[PDB]
């Protein structure tokens, strides 16, 4: 679950995955046309009352 | 028709084919091709039935 | 040919993966070659097989292609079957069919698994071609990095990384290297691999620059 974006990582032509610290797959390469895009869970947060 | 292998030289690694069939010493006498004592061929067939 | 020796001098970093990172310091454990080893030099003037030690680093920096050609069979003969690992600049050959080859192989100019040719597109084409070869779980991966020198004395003091290419599963017991010639001076080296664990640093384009062998000496084991 994450939006979708065109990045300036530059991918070399072997790698399609991105991860993270935490080992969550940062940006992803569409496997149609080879193209880059991010992924980044949209908003959220803590409320109070 | 099927065959099974009784032992070889050492262990087998994991996914190796084997297709050498020699016969085999378990002592200092060589066998030199010839099943005689203390030599036994690897092959053994099932005899299914 | 002339044997000679070399210090390796922090040579033979590879990409374990096929994973963009940047900016963080990763740390893999994978068969790397280590750190200031102890390499051999070959003066080919000649020419027997070597010893695949899980892993040959091919450090080749004079021009032409005379060393091309490195097949990885067990026994090169009958009964056992041979692995034709075949390299030309016109197509590669990937084929086990037993076959038959002296005790100096080579090729001469003037069964089993057969075909499985590949066509070797980026191979197809200060020459300082530097090969990783690896075999994990059957499978054949080919590292490769060209990288410009000042002077073609040594091996110099810098940093290189190498980007892997093809993936082709064979799953034999290979326990011996040998190059061919194609025999109608040359200067390579060759280095082994080992398992060892490195703390990899990338930078922000994604690409390693600095490298630490953890078990070189004990201030590379506080630095890991
Ligand atoms: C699959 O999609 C890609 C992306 O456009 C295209 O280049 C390719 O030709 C397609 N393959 C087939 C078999 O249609
Ligand atoms: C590499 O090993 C050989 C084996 O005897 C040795 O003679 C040579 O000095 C070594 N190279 C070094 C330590 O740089
Ligand atoms: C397979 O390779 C291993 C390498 O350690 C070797 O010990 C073994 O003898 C080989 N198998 C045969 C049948 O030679
Ligand atoms: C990343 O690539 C850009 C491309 O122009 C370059 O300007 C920049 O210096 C690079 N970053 C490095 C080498 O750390």
């Amino acid at each position: 679950t994450g939006v979708l974006t065109e990045s300036n990582k530059k991918f070399l032509p072997f790698q399609q995955f991105g991860r993270d610290i935490a080992d969550t797959t940062d940006a992803v390469r569409d496997p149609q046309t080879l193209e880059i895009l991010d992924i980044t869970p949209c908003s959220f947060g803590g409320v109070s009352v | 028709n099927y065959l099974y292998r009784l032992l070889r030289k050492s262990k087998l690694k994991p996914f190796e084919r084997d297709i050498s069939t020699e016969i085999y010493q378990a002592g200092n006498k060589p066998c030199n091709g010839v099943a005689g004592p203390n030599c036994y061929s690897p092959l053994q067939s099932y005899g299914f039935r | 040919r002339t044997q000679s020796y070399t210090n390796s001098f922090t040579r033979g970093v590879y990409y374990p993966d096929k994973v963009f990172r940047s900016s963080v310091l990763h740390s893999t454990h994978d068969l790397f070659l280590p750190f200031f080893s102890n390499v051999t030099w070959f003066h080919a003037i000649h020419n027997p097989a070597l010893p695949f030690n899980d892993g040959v680093y091919f450090a080749s920096t004079e021009k032409s292609n005379i060393i091309r050609g490195w097949i990885f069979g067990t026994t090169l003969d009958s009964k056992t079957q041979s692995l034709l690992i075949v390299n030309n600049a016109t197509n590669v050959v990937i084929k086990v069919c037993e076959f038959q080859f002296c005790n100096d192989p080579f090729l001469d100019v003037y069964a089993n698994n057969c075909t499985f040719e590949y066509v070797s597109q980026p191979f197809l084409m200060k020459n300082l071609r530097e090969f990783v070869f690896k075999n994990i779980d059957g499978y054949f991966k080919i590292y490769s990095k060209h990288t410009p020198i000042n002077l073609e004395r040594d091996l110099p003091q810098g940093f290189s990384a190498l980007e892997p290419l093809v993936d082709l599963p064979i799953g034999i017991n290979i326990t011996r290297f040998q190059t061919l010639l194609a025999l109608h001076a040359a200067a390579y080296y060759v280095g082994y691999l080992q398992p060892r664990t490195f703390l990899l640093k990338y930078n922000e384009n994604g690409t390693i620059t600095d490298a630490v062998d953890c078990a070189l000496d004990p201030l590379s084991e506080t630095k890991c």
